[PDB]
């Protein structure tokens, strides 16, 4: 019942036999919390689920004018986060003043600016500019030393608070590096804490393999969420692939927009049975949408009144509201981009992946990198408006090329599923477990309990 | 008082392999050669040996236009700036937060100013040549002779032609319709007034 | 109901300023529109004898050729009146460079309206008068009998003792200049007494005029932030058509 | 001729520490521009502290205004019964990017060679 026709999109569907010769299905490499002897069993969206969307008091909805920047816009945006920011640290350390960068002294002097690099190449220990906010040092740039730092933790586009001895006013020589204070928890409500229990699935593109257009893991999982009924299913993009070389060379017979509503409808037709929630979040390498970030949602006028009630499109990237427990959602891989432009000093082992997280949880925004990478496209009003954590989720999820991991990060937990497909064989994908913990506890105990990543 | 010709002069031709002879047709009007060989750019193929009608690709087409407008918004929104000294030629994609009286200072050199490589003025032209040269019904209203027009409408133009042409008008009407660079904010124009709002 | 709410009335005094976002074209065409509108006025001024039948019939020809609001209509009037609007204030943005530009741009937006005036019923003017700022003063009877025989010698377009069924405004010697100036008004200790028709035509041209003077006075200072690389060729071919 | 121009600085001229009808040459960041009376208001940020400085623009117009840009502004100072002081500005030129402790180093120089030449006297 493959309601997806490869055949009447291009007559050279070859599948790909490595993805059908595979033996370790239903194979769970890793897990987390209280994941040992627990059954994944869920009602089917038979019960109560509450799904709202957060984060900017205006969610994104639908399109903008967007083929128009001019740089005024971006300097004030840039220096607006870099005065709340510096401003907010200030209030929370009890500090005096910020002496203004290109003010010589000879006592130390505490100063606030943005981490950058001189050069067009990647950072390193011997060229790191700090660049002022406006209002306090209209912008000055001044080289920076570390060979004092004991420890230190730097990427492009970081707002930092510095304190160090600068005689000339054109070096300053680093002595101390405040660490990023994260946004406070969410509190829960009546409601929130009604629902009983429920349990999630999460998945990732890309849904074919790279040789052919037959959607056999689409299929696949379609299969797995009738079979094992969950509450809430939520599967990331792209559904289009435009670095798929069929597509790249212009080679199918179909419009894109068709065949991604043929692709909709397969995948709403085969999990009718199954009776859950189904949200979508649009990723850049679609073919078929606009290329700029924060992206508007998806567009599909064919739904049922039925499959309404059950099929929600959300923004990119968007803060999702389960049962009261806050979600993190966005596709695009800032794990891999801030490990490629990261640097940063250790006395002893560390986890690279835990301080790459750290650095985005502290930072308040879903992109902190700045200049982006070579391939993106940002909207700077729009990132500016609706690309703000409201604040720190309770669960965050974020897929990327890198290996699938589950991590618990200053009381977020991570959960990177990973690709369900890698080149001509299957991925993995993840399921989660909601419980609301007891109110009676000291601290604030983490919703989430249990999270098993499934191979596929 | 610009012509066609010289308004989209730098626009970058559209440019589309043949999937049955392999061979690419450039294509920069609707009407290809001049005096008795009136004939729609879609009619034939460049080849004289290939005998497949391009008319009959125009999903392909219509993909390969997709491709190309998103490239070329991607290349616009990368941001290249370029220093206007002619002795420092700096070109970086970070912009600097220590402007000028006029724009942002180049750091390399201190004296001059950026400039960016890729103008938004220059994207909306390149849209608006791509929605130019399918647009078949200001071309027949464009001809001079209203015998010749006819003759044309008769011979050649069908209505499935003129219907696969507004086809590909609209794939690029899509893009052009979300521009803000053809939309103009009067609240903003008309903020010095404020005796009566 | 923002249609009617938003123009509620075919004459204006062009107080509040449009809030849209309109496309560039549409704003070209409104330009070169409204600036046509204004020579053909200007023309039709110069050409003819302000009144008769021929000049107003021609000038209604001419406003309903270029698709603008000079009738009343029940039904479909938002287009003409938005249009009228927005194109009358692209208009003042092009033409407060110079006094010369300024005092004929004032010339014909002050014919126009005194048309439009004129062709209204008598309800609709007190409505048209209730809607914008203007607020008058009626004398009362005591007072009319009073001053009977001085108005009725002023002769203020009055013959025969028709001063009875008639309104006599009081209005500060300033703003009765146009009748003032050819004694056509009786003044008394700084004020002007006027019959109805002559006070509602000249005050609200004359107010108009003042209004129109120092709005495009304080619009004078805006287009030195008008450094837009779009509208520059508009403002710069439209400013020496 | 009118008289010279004196540099003061603005916390200098917000204490009221300048005598009515002075001439003085000050510095500020735009913050607001009232285009129907024709008034600009700008401060300068010392320490954690904001002073501000009332510009009369009635002789300058037209006027480009940009929000968040030094200005220098040199006019004369008058006192008013209730908006305070304003300065009559005559010139008002648009500087960005000016290295402000070097300029208030160098006003601080000029003071003390000038009150060094007047010890002899």
């Amino acid at each position: 019942h493959q309601l997806l026709s490869p055949s009447s999109f291009s007559p050279s569907a070859t599948p790909s036999q490595k993805y059908n010769s595979r033996s370790n299905r239903g194979e769970v490499v890793t897990s987390f919390g209280l994941a040992q002897g627990v059954s994944w069993s869920g009602r089917g969206g038979a019960g109560n689920i509450s799904l709202k969307v957060l984060g900017c008091p205006e969610a994104l909805t639908g399109s903008y004018k967007s083929m128009f920047q001019k740089l005024p816009d971006i300097r004030e945006v840039l220096t607006c986060k870099i005065e709340e920011l510096g401003s907010e640290l200030k209030e929370h350390y009890k500090i005096e003043a910020f002496t203004p960068l290109l003010a010589p002294a000879q006592e130390p002097v505490t100063l606030l600016g943005q981490i950058g690099c001189d050069s067009n190449g990647k950072l390193n220990n011997k060229s790191v500019i700090l660049e002022g906010d406006r209002e306090h040092s209209s912008g000055a740039q001044i080289p920076v030393d570390l060979s004092e730092l004991k420890e230190y933790s730097l990427f492009p586009g970081q707002v930092v608070i510095m304190e160090g001895i600068n005689t000339t006013g054109r070096k300053l020589v680093a002595t101390k590096l405040y660490e990023g204070v994260p946004l406070p928890f969410y509190q829960p409500t009546e409601e929130d804490a009604d629902f009983e229990q429920s349990m999630v699935l999460v998945a990732c593109g890309p849904y074919t393999t790279s040789d052919s257009i037959t959607y056999d893991p689409l299929l696949d999982l379609i299969a797995v969420i009738n079979h094992d009924r969950p509450d809430v299913c939520i599967l990331f993009g792209p559904f289009l692939d435009a670095k798929h070389e069929q597509v790249e060379n212009c080679l199918l017979t179909s419009p894109f927009e068709d065949i991604f509503k043929q692709c909709l409808r397969t995948i709403i037709e085969g999990t009718r049975s199954s009776g859950s929630h189904l949200v979508f979040v649009p990723s850049l390498r679609d073919v078929h949408h606009e290329p700029v970030y924060p992206q508007p949602p998806f567009s599909y006028s064919d739904l049922s009144r039925e499959d309404k009630k059950q099929v929600q499109f959300v923004s990119e990237p968007c803060s999702l509201s389960i049962n009261g427990v806050i979600f993190g959602l966005t596709s695009t891989d800032l794990l891999f981009h801030l490990g490629a432009e990261e640097i940063s000093s250790s006395s002893g082992t560390s986890d690279r992946f835990s301080r790459i997280l750290k650095h985005i949880l502290t930072q308040r925004s879903y992109y902190p990198l700045y200049p982006p990478q070579e391939d993106m496209a940002i909207d700077y009003e729009s990132f500016y408006v609706y690309a703000q954590l409201p604040v720190t989720p309770d669960v965050l999820i974020i897929p990327s090329e890198l290996r699938y991991f589950v991590k618990d990060v200053l009381g977020c937990v991570c959960v990177n599923p990973g690709r369900l497909t890698k080149g001509q064989v299957g991925g993995t994908f993840a399921r989660l477990y909601l419980r609301r913990p007891a109110a009676d506890g000291a601290e604030r105990q983490s919703p989430c309990i249990a999270v098993q990543v499934v191979r596929i | 008082q610009l012509t066609d010709e010289e308004k989209y002069r730098d626009c970058e031709r559209f440019k589309c392999p043949c999937p049955t002879c392999g061979t690419e047709n450039i294509y920069d009007n609707v009407f290809d050669g001049s005096g008795t060989d009136m004939e729609p750019s879609l009619y034939r193929c460049s080849n004289i040996d290939c005998k497949a009608s391009p008319l009959t690709f125009t999903v392909q087409l219509s993909n390969k236009l997709i491709m190309d407008i998103r490239r070329f918004i991607k290349k616009y929104y990368d941001g290249w700036l370029i220093c206007e000294e002619p002795t420092c030629r700096n070109r970086t994609r970070h912009l600097p937060l220590q402007f000028s009286r006029t724009g942002p200072l180049c750091p390399a050199c201190m004296k001059a100013t950026l400039q960016p490589e890729y103008s938004d003025k220059s994207l909306y032209t390149q849209l608006c040549f791509y929605r130019y040269i399918f647009d078949a019904e200001c071309a027949l209203e464009k001809l001079t002779t209203d015998h010749e027009k006819d003759k044309l409408k008769k011979q050649f133009f069908t209505p499935k032609v003129l219907q696969d042409y507004r086809k590909l008008k609209n794939t690029a009407e899509q893009f052009l319709s979300r521009s803000g660079y053809s939309e103009v904010n009067l609240s903003k124009l008309f903020a010095g007034c404020a005796v009566k709002s | 109901d923002q249609r009617n709410a938003s123009y509620p009335h075919c004459l204006q005094f062009y107080l509040q300023p449009p809030s849209e976002n309109i496309s560039l074209i549409e704003f070209e065409n409104l330009a070169i529109d409204r600036v046509k509108l204004l020579k053909s006025v200007e023309n039709l001024g110069v050409s003819y004898v302000k009144g008769t039948e021929q000049y107003q019939s021609k000038l209604e020809s001419e406003l309903r050729k270029l698709k603008f609001s000079y009738r009343e209509n029940l039904e479909d009037e938002y287009e003409p009146r938005r249009r009228d609007h927005i194109s009358h204030f692209i208009l003042r943005l092009a033409y407060c460079q110079s006094e010369e530009l300024r005092r004929w741009f004032i010339q014909q937006e002050m014919d126009l309206l005194r048309f439009r005036f004129s062709i209204l019923p008598k309800d609709k003017i007190q409505d048209f008068l209730k809607d914008s700022q203007l607020q008058f003063e009626a004398i009362s009877d005591e007072e009319k009998t009073l001053r009977e025989q001085e108005i009725v010698a002023s002769s203020p377009s009055l013959s025969g003792l028709k001063l009875g069924f008639e309104s006599i405004y009081k209005i500060p010697f300033a703003d009765a200049l146009d009748l003032f100036r050819g004694r056509k008004v009786y003044l008394e200790d700084g004020f002007a007494y006027v019959p109805l028709k002559d006070i509602v035509a000249i005050i609200l041209n004359e107010f108009r005029a003042k209004l129109s003077k120092a709005l495009a006075l304080t619009a004078r200072s805006l287009p030195a932030v008008q450094s837009d690389e779009r509208l520059q060729p508009l403002l710069n071919h439209l400013s020496h058509s | 001729l009118p008289k010279p121009g004196t540099y003061y600085l603005p916390w200098e001229v917000s204490a009221g520490q300048v005598p009515d009808g002075s001439t003085l040459r000050t510095f500020g960041r735009l913050c607001l521009y009232d285009m129907i009376q024709s008034r600009v208001t700008l401060m300068a940020q010392h320490g954690s502290d904001q002073h501000q400085v009332l510009v009369c623009t009635k002789l300058v117009e037209p006027f480009h205004a940009q929000v968040g840009s030094l200005y220098i502004v040199l006019g004369e100072l008058q006192h008013q019964q209730d908006r305070g002081s304003v300065v009559k500005a005559r010139v008002l030129t648009c500087v960005e990017g000016m290295n402000l402790p070097l300029l208030e180093q160098a006003i601080r120089e000029q003071r003390l060679y000038k009150q060094e030449r007047g010890g002899s006297q």
